């Protein structure tokens, strides 16, 4: 029983509330961070280590908690990846600033010091900021494919992984139109080693029962091109057999008329009647996925068909070839070779299941470490090394300005230490020697000192091509302290029920 | 109230069943908490005395364990578990409602089967027979079970086998003698001829004597009578210059006008001993024992020829030799703590006693549970031959005869579910001379291995656990 | 059986961990106020114990294992308890496994011979020749105290009374017993003086002489009694006239009254030695002393009871204190000599405990003549040979061995924790750089860091591990074995 | 109130999930005591195999449906001894919350189970002493089908069953893609008959009916239908019309086409069958539907329901001429068996028992698997719990030469798998300490690595003489699929529940 609802209860209410779902998305920072688990009440467990799938599929009740979850929110929509930072960073900044509200201070003036620490913070930021672009990264582009190395690096995949940066940096590079997620697919195959995977330039699909019909189509094909339907295609009583039977012959004649190779559909084809719909004469396809509707017509072209004998002009129109090929053993379906490609699919060929997870989390952060490094060149290191030099700028800062703000530059300062502080806590380290001896030969040696995730020793991560976007850490801190500014503005909340 | 009795009695045969063989765990005897601090004691016989027992059936359980205690020694802890075993057994046949008297005759017949079973497995050994050593050193050893003086283990066989040339009479259990100090440890003890107290008047008392007639004092206008009755003890001393003798038993308190005019006049008189080696002084070297000395005045004192009292390493180690019956072969080890006092005196009772129950007849029966076994499978076999319910009476007493030798390997830490029934099932062809070893927990010929036991004690201890079985199971109410 | 021998397991681990945290020097400080006003600041653990409200009797036992560790070494009181607890929380999961307590108990047997084996050839050997050695143990241990500037004061003092008297008790060991000891109020402590022979501290003061080259002593304990006794006094002190003694002592033990002017006059007409309330436990060492009997009785005086001296004065020793210094009796001095004098009574009770630290450490290193590198080492080497040798062995024992070595890994842990180190991953580099260096490699809580101890100079005497190894084995062997309680004697 | 998070969460999870493993540590091993099965419904059966065990258990706590959901998972990677992932499961479980008693952290317990893991099936290759020749190895394939039978009779009638296993592995035995599919499911199980009538079938036996109910069975030729054709007094005279018509177009149209024992799978009247029975060709009425592919590889076809597409090449097919009463009380049943080879073959077992009939159709698919590990890769390794004191003896070796804090993961990594020997010695009734040791002990002192524990109470501990054999795909996907989870267990701490309303 405690009623918290006066303006000092109000504020630690809500910073309180901001601690608790800070709490939900903690463990989950960096690249080895810890998994959390959740339902949706009926048996769907989604277990997650991103921080925008936990919290879109997490609950929010409190006020100051949605009000900060929709930063995190338009964290996400950027590049996604971050999300965790920026709310565990404005989190630690309001546990920091925590202590000398209750004491008497006025959160205008702990806000227009955030603000000010935040202007010399992203000041600071730009001058270290260093650019590696004709360091031989696009021409001679193996120094990017070094940071491609940086996704798993010294590991038994390693060996695999140069193959896995080679293409990595092909899959960047071939396509390289403001690229994203959508565009790069990545395709599991059982059996086999890791080495043997690929980088396909095409769609790639298993089919099943509901998927596709029959095996021997038109492979080496100048142009093969898709129908995509909307309408099925399977199999008074004596005035309903013989419509039904014409329904079959004209359904029967759109395959010879229209032309269309493979007709593409959200519907099913039968599988138990493989030659029968082999006896439709040509491939057809069933119950498709979004990514193979989109990569087919954004880049293959296979144009959408309404009717009983739909002809169209891009169901054999231009794409290169078709295949369909026991990949694994299992033959998959390949629209590839795509006139408008933006798109390759990687091609997991290896021998276990859950290394579809270990590709998952440690590739499909290396098209956005690779695609960012040719988006951006203008980075610095990573591992906790910026805020560390930040919270050595701001610390100077703090004791260099005389007033009131000299405590809480000071706590803006602390509160940055706690990102390599959950860093080596998700890797398991001790935080405490790991920060004090970063610290030292940081504020004697240099600045790009940082936390190593490997080996859980201070390394540097400038020279182990451990590159984080510049831009990237601006608009976090940016947010960071956006997010805490507000939180710490709000006092009221007016509720005004129904009743 | 007859279920109560029996779990009254089955609680004291669990209060020593972990105790039981030579892998017996210790139990604690903390008690009133004045001064309770700790007690630990592999011993089941003290364990029950240091009991408060409040239901009045375990009390008879309790006072047959002391009768078994007083006549041979060890051999409590069997009895009372074998009776408490006995009674488990029979609440399960009373639940299966048949009469305890029909339990109690089925008993009866057969506790007779099972204490001729071990006559027809009567060994007798060679050190009667033959005059062999090491057989009785087996029986002398195994009695010394749960302890520790295994260094002058040999020196208690020594005391053994002297005892059928010097101090046997009867099998006489008089001429033995334990005393000890502290500092040291088994290697310790050695032959001496009696008690430990010194010359009195001094460094001027010498050592040798020339004989030691020997017995008890007395002692030692109202100042007048006062000064009276001093001149009364007074006409005493010189009423004992006239005797001779050399030594006295002081039993009454004594001062020194007294004491240096009895050793002027050649008096040793020695200050109030424990009564029993008051007993080896009455006999085995001839002093008796009286109040008044009045009227032995030349002929009805003491007769003794020999005492000499020597100080040797830090004790007062008086080897009281030369009396007139040279048999009170005494121990004087000097021992770790306080325990081995009562410890090795009790333990060389409960040895020796059965040692001059093998100088009266030396026949034994290997032991480590296959004696029980044997039993067990005697009792069942003529459980298998009588009709009537006391058919199933029997079995019930084979079972208990099952538990003996199980609780032995129980508290060995080994399994004792499967070779004891191993054992039960090879003793039916393999015959007799297999059993149990408890030390290397198998199978093993005990007629090889040595490992023997007494037939006065497997006799006393499976003809009165099933008469304290008996009682108790004939009693009903209160 | 079972529950009750889990219940012992519990309550000694709980009064086992309860002092685990002060193993060390930088071992921490206790506040308990249990009792009716304890206040139980101290860093030693044995005092510790000695004030703990026990009721189990398990629990009662470790208390008892702190007693006997003091009177064997004197050192590693704490760790005797420690290594118990340790053992007795890993018998749980033996017991839990399904092993029965006996094959615990003689496994565990078999794994402290081991260790004690394992011990006793991985050290160095001390010499009694060797007397730097002594030094190097009193920097040790006489340091690192107030008596730290005392140390150049008190070692080389005890270090010369076992050079005079090497004396033949326990394989020529040193007992407790080489030239006897005393301790003065007033004076400073630098007046302390290695004494050849028995030296009274308490006060007599004679006119008369008491100054004798055959001096002789009765111990007369016969004190003077009221009335008659007045006649009786008289002729007591006519005995006395007949004996001829001078350095008498006199003790109260009778009445109060011990040499009233009817007496005293007499014997200061003779001019004897008055000294009343002799310390009670030292008289029967100055009876071992002198020669003279342990007599109260006056009638059972005799000329051998004239006990033979040297030189008996009441001498000013160091000015003023007049203390009764002998010499030249039948064996003339028994306990070890530092006679602790100090105006201060820190330098009083402190430079006397230290030289029984001394006392209790020159004798473990003659006891057992070996000395090994302190501070964790010898545990992480028993840990990794144990574990060895029950990877080597058969049987149920197999695991309980290594249940053996597991339990031995708390003591530099504990010394990793009190130091302020990470314990377990301290514990891992130490043990890996055991198992491809040396044994020496130990945990420097002098100065928090883990090197080689050897070079760092933290190094004790062998018989202080072997006798805390030996006597928490068997302490935790009979708990082990102790399976039943009852009440109601 | 009370909020469950943090380390005291690995805690609960732990003690949560190694109950489900306490659950099915007693069914390891042929001796392991097995279990029923009883639905919310009211049925009651008894299950050994611990797959099914888990699978149609109902549990609780969602790290229980994370172990069944991955466990399932394993079925088609083995199918046989599943139970042990389980127990595997379990027992670093348990020894990665000792290790969280000295503090360190899951994720340092996880990957240094992993390197454990490297250790583990590295070394179970070093000790593989496999004989790889097991192609043409009909004689050792008797004692390879003779564990899987061994908790039962049916070792007594192995002879028969065994050597049916020999000839299914033969038949099967594709002998460069080496692999079961969906079309190869090999049972028949008839529900009532004996032990050797579970006997050599390679045909097609289902419980439809007759064309005719006294027709002359012998249908020897190929020509053999399957319709797709459904029935879909002027109006019962049109029909009859339509019915006759239905004969002269659809039987004439099969006279153009051949499609000639029309067994259709729907509504027809019989007397134009009997007619057809009087110019002597059968005609099935209202057959099953999915059975096309079984009865039309029995020459070689596949599946032609159609019309027009049955022709002379694409038939109903058949097996091998025999005239055996299939219902001796039961209608005897269809004989699709005259003419050539099935390869997606199937076999006669005439099992009374439930438990013969889900054995030998499971047990058979693990001899699928295992002997496809006779073809796909020959590599065995003696079990019974020989291997798993093999690989923990080299795992507490290699937990010696390397220097971090992960060492102590490695060696609660080896004692977790002494789980195995121990569970198998527990469950056959026998002192799991002491003899596991003394199996450790004996192979301390003797380099055999097929030193086991005797489950079946034969001779010695040697599985050599008694042919206990795994193979070495299937010990690796236990222990990596044991590895892949601990580490899944571990990698997670926060359940937050949704719809229980955290308050």
């Amino acid at each position: 029983g405690t009623d918290s609802s006066q303006g000092i209860p109000q504020l630690v209410s809500n910073i309180s509330a901001c601690q608790v779902i800070a709490e939900a998305v903690r463990t989950t920072l960096g690249p080895r961070g810890m998994d959390k688990l959740i339902v949706d009440g009926r048996g769907k467990a989604t277990i997650s280590n991103d921080g925008a799938t936990i919290l879109k599929l997490l609950d929010v009740v409190h006020p100051a908690a949605k009000t900060l979850v929709d930063i995190a929110k338009s964290q996400d929509a950027e590049v996604g990846d971050g999300t965790t930072s920026v709310t565990l960073l404005a989190a630690e900044f309001l546990k920091q600033v925590k202590p000398y509200v209750e004491e008497g201070l006025h959160p205008q003036i702990i806000i227009r010091a955030f603000r000010t620490a935040t202007q010399l913070a992203v000041n600071k930021i730009k001058e270290i900021a260093v650019t590696v672009k004709k360091a031989d990264k696009v021409e001679q582009r193996k120094l990017l494919e070094k940071c491609a190395m940086t996704a798993l690096s010294s590991k038994l995949i390693s060996q695999q992984k140069a193959f896995f940066a080679k293409m990595v940096v092909d899959a960047v590079m071939m396509l390289d139109d403001l690229l994203q997620l959508k565009m790069i697919g990545i395709k599991k195959v059982q059996g086999g080693a890791l080495e043997d995977s690929q980088l396909v330039a095409g769609v790639a699909f298993k089919k099943t029962f509901s998927y596709a019909g029959f095996e021997m189509q038109p492979k080496k094909y100048h142009n093969p091109k898709i129908a995509l339907l909307n309408v099925e295609l399977e199999l008074d009583y004596q005035a309903i057999v013989d419509a039904e039977w014409n329904i079959l012959y004209d359904k029967l004649e759109k395959i010879h008329h229209s032309g269309a190779k493979v007709v593409l559909s959200k519907l099913p084809i039968g599988d138990v009647a493989t030659q029968y719909f082999a006896d439709r004469d040509m491939f057809c396809a069933g119950r498709v996925p979004e990514e193979d509707l989109k990569r087919t017509m954004m880049a293959c072209g296979g144009s959408i068909q309404t009717s009983v004998n739909a002809l169209s002009a891009d169901v054999l129109g231009r794409c290169q070839v078709f295949e369909e090929t026991q990949i694994g053993g299992e033959r998959y379906n390949f629209f590839t070779g795509c006139p408008k490609a933006k798109t390759c699919t990687f091609i997991l060929r290896g021998g276990a299941e859950q290394f579809m997870e270990e590709t998952e989390r440690s590739l499909h952060d290396a098209i956005m470490i690779v695609r960012r490094a040719i988006k951006n060149d203008s980075v610095v290191a990573g591992g906790g090394a910026i805020e560390m030099e930040l919270s050595k700028y701001l610390r100077d800062y703090s004791r260099t300005i005389p007033g009131k703000q000299q405590l809480l530059i000071g706590a803006y300062a602390k509160a940055l230490e706690i990102i390599p502080r959950q860093l080596c806590d998700n890797a398991g380290f001790d935080a405490t020697n790991i920060l004090n001896k970063l610290r030292a030969r940081h504020a004697q040696g240099g600045t790009w000192y940082g936390v190593d995730i490997n080996n859980e020793d201070i390394a540097d991560n400038f020279e182990a091509f451990v590159w984080e976007p510049a831009m990237v850490r601006i608009n976090a801190l940016t947010a960071a302290s956006e997010a805490a500014c507000l939180i710490v503005s709000v006092d009221e909340t007016i509720k005004n029920p129904r009743s | 109230a007859r279920l109560t009795s029996f779990i009254g009695a089955i609680a004291i045969g669990d209060l020593v069943k972990s105790t039981l063989g030579p892998k017996g765990m210790d139990k604690i005897l903390l008690s009133s908490g004045r001064d309770a601090s700790l007690m630990v004691t592999n011993d089941g016989a003290t364990i029950l005395k240091n009991i408060g027992v409040d239901n009045p059936a375990a009390k008879v359980l309790v006072d047959m364990s002391r009768v078994q205690d007083d006549e041979v020694g060890d051999g409590t802890t069997s009895v009372t578990v074998l009776a408490a075993e006995l009674l488990r057994e029979a609440e399960s046949l009373i639940a299966k409602k048949i009469h305890p008297q029909t339990i109690i005759a089925g008993w009866r017949e057969a506790t007779k089967a099972a204490r001729e079973a071990l006559l027809s497995s009567a060994v007798d050994h060679g050190s009667d027979e033959v005059k062999f050593r090491q057989d009785l050193m087996n029986i002398a050893g195994t009695t010394l079970s749960s302890k520790l003086l295994t260094h002058h283990k040999d020196h208690f066989t020594k005391l053994a086998v002297e005892a059928v040339l010097r101090l046997k009479g009867s099998g006489n259990l008089e001429a033995i003698h334990i005393i000890k100090k502290l500092g040291g440890s088994l290697a310790d003890s050695y032959l001496d001829e009696g008690f430990l107290l010194d010359k009195k008047i001094g460094v001027n008392q010498p050592k040798r004597i020339e004989n030691a007639k020997i017995l008890i004092a007395n002692t030692g206008k109202v100042a007048e009578i006062e000064h009276a009755e001093k001149e009364k003890m007074k006409e005493k001393v010189e009423r004992i210059l006239k005797h001779g003798i050399n030594c006295f038993i002081n039993r009454q308190l004594i001062y020194n006008y007294p004491e240096q005019l009895f050793g002027a006049a050649g008096v040793m008189a020695i200050e109030h001993a424990d009564f029993a080696g008051v007993e080896r002084l009455a006999l085995v070297t001839g002093g008796e024992i009286a109040s008044t000395f009045d009227h032995p005045e030349l002929v009805k004192l003491g007769s003794c020829k020999l005492i000499e009292e020597v100080m040797i390493g830090e004790d007062k180690l008086i080897h009281f030799s030369g009396v007139a019956l040279g048999e009170a072969c005494t121990i004087v080890l000097r021992g770790a703590t306080q325990q081995i006092l009562d410890e090795a005196e009790r333990s060389l009772h409960d040895a020796l006693c059965v040692l001059a129950q093998t100088v009266k007849d030396s026949r034994t029966v290997y032991g480590g549970g296959c004696s029980e076994m044997l039993m067990a499978h005697a009792v069942t076999q003529l459980a298998n031959r009588t009709p009537g319910k006391e058919a199933v009476a029997m079995e019930s007493y084979a079972k208990a005869l099952r538990m003996l030798p199980t609780i032995i390997a129980d508290n060995a830490g080994y399994d004792s579910a499967d070779l004891v029934a191993q054992l039960r099932a090879a003793h039916s062809e393999g015959n007799t001379t297999a059993g149990l070893d408890m030390r290397e927990g198998t199978i093993g010929d005990m007629a090889i291995l040595g490992i023997t036991e007494s037939f006065q004690v497997k006799r006393q201890v499976l003809l009165s656990a099933a008469e304290a079985a008996e009682v108790i199971l004939r009693v009903d109410n209160i | 059986p079972a529950q009750i021998r889990f219940s012992n397991i519990s309550a000694a681990k709980a009064v086992a961990d309860a002092i685990r945290t002060s193993l060390g020097p930088k071992g921490m400080d206790k506040m308990i106020q249990d009792g009716k006003g304890d206040v139980t600041i101290t860093n030693d653990g044995a005092t510790i114990l000695k004030q703990m409200q026990v009721l189990h009797p398990a629990a009662r036992m470790l208390v008892e294992l702190s007693k006997a560790q003091d009177i064997e070494a004197g050192d590693g009181t704490t760790s005797v308890v420690i290594i118990a607890g340790s053992l007795l929380d890993s018998c749980t999961k033996l017991l839990q496994k399904g092993i029965h307590p006996t094959i615990i108990s003689e496994s565990f047997q078999k794994a402290l011979e081991k260790g004690i084996e394992i011990l006793t050839d991985m050290s160095r050997p001390v010499e009694l020749s060797d007397r730097e050695t002594l030094l190097n143990s009193a920097t040790t241990s006489l340091n690192s105290k107030v008596v730290s500037q005392y140390s150049s004061l008190l070692s080389p003092m005890s270090v010369n009374a076992v050079m005079k008297v090497i004396d033949p008790a326990t394989a020529t060991s040193v007992d407790l017993r080489d030239i006897k000891i005393v301790k003065k109020l007033g004076g400073t402590i630098d007046d302390c003086e290695l004494v050849e022979g028995l030296v009274l501290t308490q006060k007599v003061s004679n006119s008369g002489i008491t100054r004798v080259e055959k001096a002789k002593i009765g111990l007369i304990q016969f004190c003077l009694s009221a009335p008659e006794e007045r006649a009786y006094i008289l002729n007591l002190v006519k005995q006395i006239k007949k004996t001829g003694c001078n350095v008498l002592l006199i003790q109260k033990s009778i009445l109060r009254d011990a040499l009233s002017d009817l007496a005293l006059h007499f014997l200061n007409k003779m001019k004897i030695m008055v000294i009343k309330d002799i310390e009670r436990e030292d008289i029967e060492f100055i009876c071992k002393t002198i020669g003279t009997k342990p007599v109260a009785h006056i009638d059972q005086f005799t000329a051998d009871m004239l006990g033979s001296a040297e030189l008996a004065e009441e001498v000013n020793l160091n000015g003023s204190g007049k203390l009764l210094k002998i010499t030249g009796c039948a064996s003339p001095g028994k306990t070890v000599t530092i006679v602790v004098r100090g105006s201060n009574k820190l330098v009083i009770e402190e430079a006397e405990r230290s030289i029984h630290d001394a006392l209790c450490v020159i004798r473990c290193l003659v006891k057992k003549r070996a000395l090994i590198a302190g501070g964790g080492a010898p545990e992480i080497e028993l840990a990794l040979r144990l574990t060895e040798y029950s990877r080597t062995l058969s049987g149920m024992e197999s695991y309980c061995v290594r249940a053996f070595a597991d339990a031995m890994e708390v003591i530099p842990s504990t010394l990793a924790e009190n130091a302020g180190l990470n314990p377990i991953s301290t514990v891992t580099e130490l043990r890996n750089r055991h198992a491809q260096g040396e044994k020496t490699a130990g945990i420097n809580v002098r100065k928090g860091g883990i090197s080689n101890i050897l070079e760092e100079l933290v190094v004790q005497p062998l018989l202080v591990s072997v006798s805390a190894l030996t006597l928490a084995t068997e302490t935790v062997r009979s708990i082990l074995k102790i399976d039943d309680v009852v009440n109601t004697r | 109130k009370s909020r469950l998070m943090g380390l005291e969460a690995l805690k609960s999870h732990i003690m949560a999930a190694k109950a489900v493993a306490n659950t099915m540590r007693t069914s390891l091993g042929p001796n392991g005591l097995d279990k029923m099965m009883v639905d919310k419904d009211g049925d009651v059966t008894v299950t050994n195999d611990g797959a099914t065990i888990l699978s149609m258990m109902d549990v609780d706590h969602q790290i229980a449906k994370l172990m069944v959901e991955l466990s399932k998972s394993q079925d088609d990677e083995i199918g046989d001894g599943t139970t042990g992932v389980v127990v595997l499961a379990g027992a670093l479980l348990e020894e990665a919350e000792q290790l969280l008693d000295r503090g360190i952290h899951p994720i340092r317990i996880a990957d240094g189970y992993e390197q454990a893991a490297r250790v583990a099936i590295e070394h179970l290759d070093k000790i593989s002493d496999s004989v790889l020749v097991d192609i043409k190895d009909t004689e050792p394939l008797i004692q390879t089908a003779k564990t899987t039978l061994g908790s039962k009779v049916v070792n007594s009638c192995h002879r028969q069953m065994a050597e049916i296993a020999v000839n299914a592995v033969l038949t099967v035995a594709d002998m460069e893609r080496r692999d079961v599919d969906f079309e190869l499911i090999k049972v028949e199980g008839k529900v009532g008959g004996r032990l050797e009538d579970t006997k050599l079938i390679k045909g097609v036996i289902v419980d439809k009916d007759f064309s005719h109910p006294q027709m002359p069975k012998k249908v020897e030729d190929a020509k053999i239908a399957i319709l797709t054709c459904p029935f879909e007094v002027e109006d019962y005279k049109a029909l009859q019309k339509y019915e006759k018509e239905k004969f002269e177009e659809m039987i004439q149209q099969i006279k153009e086409t051949g499609a000639n024992l029309a067994i259709c799978q729907w509504g027809f009247d019989d007397e134009a069958n009997h007619l057809l029975l009087q110019n002597n060709l059968p005609a099935v009425r209202w057959v099953g539907g999915p059975e096309i592919e079984l009865i039309a590889i029995a020459t070689g076809g596949r599946i032609v329901p159609r019309f027009s597409e049955l022709t002379a090449e694409k038939l109903g097919f058949a097996g091998l001429v025999q005239e055996i009463s299939f219902g001796t009380t039961k209608d005897k049943m269809l004989v699709i068996e005259q003419c050539k080879n099935s390869r997606a073959v199937t076999i006669f077992i005439r099992g009374g028992n439930k438990m013969i009939i889900e054995e030998a159709k499971r047990s058979l698919h693990d001899a699928l698997c295992v002997i496809r590990n006779l073809i796909r890769d020959n590599r065995v390794v003696y079990g019974g719990g020989a291997a798993e004191i093999s690989c923990a003896l080299a795992v507490s070796q290699e937990a010696d030469k390397c220097p971090t804090l992960e060492q102590y993961a490695m060696r609660a990594f080896a004692d977790a798998l002494e789980v195995i020997p121990m569970a198998l010695s527990e469950n056959s009734g026998m002192n799991p300490i002491q003899t596991m040791t003394e199996v450790r002990a004996r192979q301390v002192k003797e380099m055999n690595p097929a030193l086991g524990i005797d489950c079946l109470h034969k001779g010695t501990n040697d599985m050599k003489q008694q042919h206990v054999i795994e193979t070495l795909i299937g010990k690796k996907q236990q222990i990596s699929l044991a590895t892949q989870m601990v580490r899944m267990i571990l990698k997670i701490d926060d359940i937050r529940k949704p719809g229980e309303s955290e308050e």
